[PDB]
């Protein structure tokens, strides 16, 4: 094939042009995002039971839905929460590769059939089924500076005048309202209701009657009387549209003639649906819009389109309303692309310099400058065909592949330049002979590198999803590089390169280039003399090899494991957790103090603080809160002292002084949709109907035993909430029946007043909105207020609530967890320093077996992921090693010789481990893929040395040591050229401290350190490996 | 609401005997309470921790302390079927005829959940068997309504 | 094109004075002029 | 696929005759089917 395209350079140019156009077309059309779909398909069923406790929600909603989640395909596990906010979340996680649309519709459909089994109040509110596995592109904050609007007022404007227009914007997947539109709030008064002998039942009955749609008919409707001229629709009572109209709702008519209206026994205003959340942006009231990116959408275009559409709404905003951008990932992805494009261009520039430094002609330096972009462009076209997006994983996949792409260009051109120098052949004839020497090896290398990288794609779960992004990217880039090296580069060499005279190595020149040639020629003679000395006493280096292999194995165990490096994304979180039973106001004071700190102490770093009171991802009680801190630009925060990690540690140490509030600052993870993915996620299950109390006792027993092993387990917390005091009230049936008070009227009066009650809909400026009836705050705060509520009996007398009820204090769950249908309690934790996750998980299983009878366990989240992903690893390592051996065996026509190549692996790995250990980095995925590229390029160098050494012994009939010395002499220059270019190429990634520095550091450090050892050791050790293996097996 | 007092409440609730012992030595407030008005003795009696009830009483804990609705630790001990704690409280001068806000005595609560042994102990220490709640119902009226033959025979 | 609409307006307070429930008024008006689907029946072995 | 030589017949009520008339029509078909042992074997109603 090389000989074909040397005689046909135009056909080679045509293939180059087609790849460039296909690549250029792909760059325009390819989707753009921060990360691809890594987390498994998850479907969260969300419902709301206003004024309901955790057990009421569980025993009427959660258990009923759970029981009807059958005949759904590819379901791994089901986990649900039921808490005293009156909320349920049932998350069904599915197998990796499952269609999320088919997954959602099957869950949706089984829920629809179970809707008649739920209570009317839950059916009225309704149940939502959404994909929860996806994450936000940006969070658009909406505030009021002039202090004319509350958070309820802002939320209504965003719902009415913004949300819909943002949803219709190009590339916008989903829009969640951070708050709710207005609700007609009837704030009932028990003193006024008792005065006119009325109840919340009378208020609900009146609102349902006097605010409703009424079907009428038509004038002259079919079938008509013959001779009818006019046909018109009859409009009857439509829904009410103002607080004034709701005020005039007639409740009672007295004997004297006075009219008892709804405004006479309640305050009426437009308010929020729920008052649990108090969102503030630097003290001011705030709402927002959580925007998610659509499938196959461009993140850069979508963000620009969102900002463009928000600009069009500027003139129509009320006075003091402003748009803010606390969370936006697009700036990060903008830098991610710019830094990767810089690395690829700098890499090509460094090849141009190194090619000119050694070969010393411009015609030679142009050949890699053409060939490398052709391969990189082609890679985008293959990624487009596989349906991949331009993301952080695929972008760093290109950067790690540069070493392999650059080598293909240098190896082919340098070998042609050498053949012309030594034999004195013209360019065309020299290229035919040069390609003849390497064409077999290049095909062999392709199959070896395939066997290394392809098995990485077939890992299972979230880990395997990330490994798949690097695998397909590197294999595609490497594959095209070999095709370009056999099709295009040979044609370019034959046409562009000039002839060189026999025995001309640029020693006759003067200046810098004259000095360099004479210096390098003597340096090559020093190298050959050194290898000659090494090959006389091989035994001593086999001992030094074992020291490196033992040193490698030692550093592997010592170096701690992680998932991804935490990045400075210009945002971090500060959780606020008060003691159990603490009110909303107490939590607000701590958040106000936390907001005050960041605007005072960190005024140079912090841009804003989004104080979300009564919010939390593991339940939303009044005592818990959270503050999303947004920072200034990366240029405005110079040095390590002004980064997120530094601000986190200073903030956490500052807030530890505060009493009656557990307050910690913490950085976001790399993939925010997935989480930390480091420790373990344990589930303790009630397997024999023991109950809540006995499962609590079993949990406390496990936590107590976990504390007795600091050496293995650490940071072992339950994800759930502790039991809290709750106001148990027992309605006496006999006393209620005796006085003539119905249980419906009692339970409605209590539920509607204290809990709230969604009555019906009303139309506010051409938008359907809810009508809630509830007690005014002051009449539903303390147990004493129970007696102030009166219910009318059958005989007409008003009976106080105290007359037919008794109350006491008891303990109950404010958040009940369930796993796979049965009651559960989720327990977190991580392996102690030195110990692996495997050991920590193994001890938790041992401690779990000594818990009481009918108490089981299971692993969930990343623990479930890693256990199935872990079993696959040995097989994929085995397949990789076996096929690499088989491929090399076919290349060399020998069972023994392959071992000479495969013994290079530790030489590259040891340097990566030293660099990671020295700089103090972790064994993350960027490092692990970094090893394969270092092993791949080091293995590639060894293959060409052994091929040259073997071909000299077979064809030219030279001796073992003669061939080995002549081989490494010929291969010294190209190995140093590639290494010099690639080490300088990844040097900026090591020293980088800006945005996306964590990933760059992980990619750079491992490769640089690995390439230094891989280059320096292998040039001496590959000689030893070949001679020892050749001596041993004839 | 002292620092050690809040730790004694959580310790007494969980049942950490070793931690309670240390807090009694450091001088933790035995008469400290949460928002509902529950002392460590209330919590220890509720969750059925015999040792901590004994330790708290020795360190001058109020046996007849009541919450915001008038319930004493003897109510909680009698209601949730803790025979040992009921005896220990009554030995340390627990009011056997203690009425809450609803007029519910420990005898009413013990009768309702059918704790036969606790009813005998309460009657021994001088429980008023004819004591009525706010609805005018005795411990006998609870036994006949629940349909407890054994309990009805004892309350003769 | 825009059609003429005959807006009838029920006086609930004046109706309550005469002693008639609006549920009866709404059903009477709705059933008479617009028609009202009551329930199913069986016409020659088919539900209609 | 079922049995080797078996067939699955469905007698349909087209004109809305009723259950009684369809039963009488079924019994008429089963009766005439019994008169040909040479062709048809064990021709029976699947229902109750
Ligand atoms: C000091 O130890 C605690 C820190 C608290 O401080 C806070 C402010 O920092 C946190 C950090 C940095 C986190 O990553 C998480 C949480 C917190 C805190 O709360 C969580 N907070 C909750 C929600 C609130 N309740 C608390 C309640 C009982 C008062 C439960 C925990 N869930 C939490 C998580 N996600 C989950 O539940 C699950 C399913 C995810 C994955 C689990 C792994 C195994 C963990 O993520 C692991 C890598 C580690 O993070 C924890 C072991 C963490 O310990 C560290 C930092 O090593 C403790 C949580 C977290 O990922
Ligand atoms: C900024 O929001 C993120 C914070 C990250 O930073 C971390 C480091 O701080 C956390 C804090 C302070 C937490 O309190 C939790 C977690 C994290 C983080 O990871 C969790 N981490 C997980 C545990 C691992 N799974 C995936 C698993 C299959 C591998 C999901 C994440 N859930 C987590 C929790 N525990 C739960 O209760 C579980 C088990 C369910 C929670 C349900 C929520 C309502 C939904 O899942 C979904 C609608 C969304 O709310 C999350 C996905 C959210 O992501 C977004 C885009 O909003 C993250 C919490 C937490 O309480
Ligand atoms: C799951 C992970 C992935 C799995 C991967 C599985 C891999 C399957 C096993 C294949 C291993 C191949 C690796 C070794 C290739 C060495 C090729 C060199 C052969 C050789 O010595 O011939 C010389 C050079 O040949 C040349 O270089 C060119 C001429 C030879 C062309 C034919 C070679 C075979 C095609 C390569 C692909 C095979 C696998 C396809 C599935 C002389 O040349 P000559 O005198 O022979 O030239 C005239 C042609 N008649
Ligand atoms: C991080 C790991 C630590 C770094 C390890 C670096 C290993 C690679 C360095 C190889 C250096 C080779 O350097 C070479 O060594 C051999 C010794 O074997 C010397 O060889 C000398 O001793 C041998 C003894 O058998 C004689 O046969 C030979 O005549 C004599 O010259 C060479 O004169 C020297 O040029
Ligand atoms: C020339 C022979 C080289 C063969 C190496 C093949 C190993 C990789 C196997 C594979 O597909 O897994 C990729 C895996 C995914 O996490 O990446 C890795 O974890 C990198 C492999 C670690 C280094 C192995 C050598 C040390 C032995 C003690
Ligand atoms: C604004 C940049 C769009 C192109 C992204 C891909 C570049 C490698
Ligand atoms: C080194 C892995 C392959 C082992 C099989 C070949 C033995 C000569
Ligand atoms: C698979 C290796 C076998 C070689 C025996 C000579």
């Amino acid at each position: 094939m090389p000989n074909f395209f040397i005689d046909r350079p135009i056909f080679a140019w045509v293939i180059a042009i087609i790849i460039m156009l296909a690549g250029g077309l792909a760059i325009l059309k390819l989707p753009v995002a921060q990360y691809p779909t890594i987390a498994p398909p998850a479907v969260t069923i969300s419902a709301s039971y206003p004024g309901a406790d955790a057990k009421t929600v569980q025993d009427t909603v959660t258990q009923v839905i759970e029981q009807n989640m059958n005949g759904i395909d590819n379901l791994m596990y089901m986990s649900s929460n039921s808490d005293s906010t009156g909320t349920v979340q049932i998350t069904l996680t599915f197998e990796s590769g499952t269609d999320a649309d088919i997954a959602q519709v099957q869950v949706q459909n089984k829920l629809q059939l179970a809707m008649p089994l739920l209570p009317q109040e839950v059916q009225q509110q309704g149940v939502s089924v959404e994909k929860s596995s996806s994450s936000f592109l940006m969070v658009v904050g909406v505030i009021n500076t002039d202090g004319t609007m509350t958070q309820e007022d802002i939320s209504d404007y965003v719902a009415a005048n913004m949300k819909d227009a943002i949803s219709r914007t190009s590339g916008v997947g989903d829009v969640q309202l951070f708050g709710s539109q207005y609700a007609m709030r009837i704030w009932m008064n028990p003193n006024e209701l008792n005065k006119f002998q009325l109840t919340p039942v009378d208020v609900i009955t009146a609102i349902k009657a006097q605010n409703a749609q009424v079907a009428a008919g038509q004038l002259g409707g079919t079938p008509p009387v013959k001779g009818q001229q006019l046909n018109a629709s009859i409009i009857a009572q439509t829904r009410l549209t103002s607080t004034e109209e709701f005020g005039k709702i007639l409740l009672k008519v007295n004997q004297d003639g006075s009219r008892v209206l709804l405004r006479d026994v309640a305050k009426i205003e437009l308010g929020g649906e729920n008052y649990d959340i108090i969102a503030e942006f630097n003290g001011q009231p705030a709402s927002g819009l959580g925007i998610k990116l659509a499938t196959g959408a461009n993140a850069l275009d979508t963000a620009a389109a969102i900002r463009a559409e928000l600009a069009k709404m500027e003139p129509f905003f009320p006075s003091g309303l402003k748009i803010v951008y606390p969370y936006d990932t697009t700036p990060f992805v903008k830098i991610s692309i710019h830094e990767v494009v810089k690395t690829l261009v700098e890499a090509i520039i460094l090849v141009f310099l190194v090619m000119y430094l050694f070969l010393q002609n411009f015609r030679a330096t142009l050949i890699p400058t053409i060939a490398v972009p052709v391969v990189l462009l082609g890679t985008f076209a293959v990624l487009a065909a596989f349906g991949f997006s331009i993301n952080t994983l695929t972008m760093f996949g290109m950067v790690l592949a540069i070493g392999l792409l650059v080598d293909d260009a240098i190896v082919v051109v340098e070998n042609v330049e050498r053949v012309m120098a030594e034999e004195g052949l013209p360019p065309k004839e020299a290229t035919r002979k040069s390609m003849g020497q390497i064409q077999g090896a290049l095909v062999g290398i392709a199959m070896v590198l395939s066997a290394v990288f392809v098995p990485m794609a077939f890992f299972g779960g979230s880990t395997g999803a990330i490994y798949r992004q690097f695998s397909i990217t590197i294999v595609s880039a490497m594959a095209l590089s070999v095709l370009v090296a056999l099709i295009l580069t040979p044609a370019l060499c034959a046409t562009m390169l000039k002839p060189i005279a026999k025995g001309d190595h640029g020693e006759g020149k003067k200046g810098f280039f004259g000095w360099f040639n004479r210096m390098f020629e003597k340096s090559t003679h020093h190298y050959t003399d050194s290898v000659g000395g090494i090959l006389r006493s091989t035994g001593r280096y086999l001992v030094l090899y074992l020291i490196i292999v033992v040193g490698m194995a030692y550093l592997f165990v010592r170096l701690p494991s992680s998932f991804l490096p935490d990045e400075d994304q210009g945002v971090f979180m500060t959780m606020v957790q008060l003691p159990a039973g603490a009110t909303q106001e107490r939590t607000q004071k701590v958040l106000n103090e936390v907001t005050h700190y960041y605007l005072t102490k960190e005024k140079n770093n912090v841009e804003s603080v989004f104080a979300v009171n009564g919010f939390g991802f593991a339940g939303r009680p009044q005592n818990t809160g959270i503050a999303f801190v947004s920072l200034k630009d990366w240029a405005d925060r110079p040095g390590e002292e002004n980064k997120v990690e530094a601000i986190t540690m200073r903030a956490t140490r500052a807030f530890s002084q505060i009493k009656d509030a557990m307050v910690f600052a913490f950085n976001l993870p790399a993939i925010v949709e997935l989480g930390t993915a480091t420790g373990f996620d344990f589930e303790l299950i009630d397997q024999a109907g023991l109950g809540h109390e006995k499962l609590t006792q079993a949990r406390n027993q496990l936590l107590a035993e976990a504390a007795k092993h600091p050496d293995m387990l650490t940071s072992v917390r339950p994800n759930g909430l502790e039991d809290t005091p709750q106001f148990k009230i027992d309605i006496d049936q006999e006393k209620a029946q005796a006085l003539g008070v119905s249980i419906n009227d009692i339970n409605t009066t209590l539920g509607a007043a204290w809990g709230g009650s969604y009555v019906n809909d009303f139309i506010d400026r051409g938008r359907v909105k809810k009508v809630y009836v509830m007690s005014e705050a002051k009449y539903r705060m303390l147990p004493d207020d129970i007696g102030d509520w009166y219910v009318r009996a059958a005989d007409g007398q008003m009976v106080p609530f105290s007359a037919f009820s008794s109350s006491r204090w008891e303990y109950g769950s404010p958040r009940l967890e369930r796993y796979n249908g049965l009651p559960s309690m989720e327990i977190l934790g991580q392996a102690a320093p030195g110990k692996s996750t495997g050991e920590a998980m193994e001890l938790m299983e041992q401690l779990a077996s000594k818990l009481p009878t009918g108490v089981g366990y299971d692993w969930t989240g990343m623990s479930y992921q890693e256990r199935l992903s872990g079993n696959q690893a040995p097989s994929l390592y085995a397949i990789s090693l076996i096929v690499v051996f088989l491929c090399l065996a076919a290349l060399y026509e020998s069972w023994s010789i392959p071992f000479s190549v495969m013994l290079v692996v530790p030489l590259g790995v040891i340097g990566a481990l030293l660099a990671a250990t020295f700089r103090g980095l972790t064994n993350d995925v960027y490092f692990q893929v970094g090893l394969l590229t270092t092993i791949g390029l080091s293995a590639k160098n060894a293959i060409l040395i052994v091929e040259f050494a073997k071909d000299l012994m077979d064809k030219e009939g030279k001796g073992l040591i003669e061939a080995t010395l002549d081989a490494v002499r010929m291969r010294l220059r190209p190995i140093l050229m590639t290494s010099l270019a690639f080490i300088l190429g990844v040097m900026p990634l090591v020293i980088s401290t800006g945005a996306g520095s964590g990933a760059q550091n992980a990619v750079g450090t491992g490769v640089m350190g690995g390439m230094v050892t891989a280059t320096v050791l292998a040039i001496f050790f590959v000689p030893v490996f070949f001679v020892v293996v050749r001596r041993r097996f004839s | 609401g002292s620092d050690l007092g809040k730790k004694l409440l959580e310790a007494a609730r969980a049942g950490r005997d070793d931690e309670v012992r240390i807090l009694m030595a450091n001088g933790a407030d035995v008469n400290a309470a949460d928002v509902v008005g529950w002392t460590p003795l209330h919590l220890a009696a509720y969750w059925g921790h015999l040792e901590i009830v004994e330790v708290l009483l020795k360190n001058g804990a109020d046996v007849n302390a009541y919450d915001t609705l008038g319930s004493t630790p003897l109510h909680l001990a009698a209601h949730f079927g803790h025979l040992e704690i009921v005896e220990v409280l009554l030995k340390n001068g627990a009011d056997v005829n203690a009425k809450d806000d609803n007029g519910i005595t420990p005898l009413h609560l013990a009768a309702n959940r059918g704790h036969l042994e606790i009813v005998e102990v309460l009657l021994k220490y001088g429980a008023d068997v004819n004591a009525q709640d706010k609805f005018g119902k005795t411990a006998f009226d609870i036994s006949i309504n629940n349909g407890n033959e054994d309990l009805a025979e004892i309350l003769q």
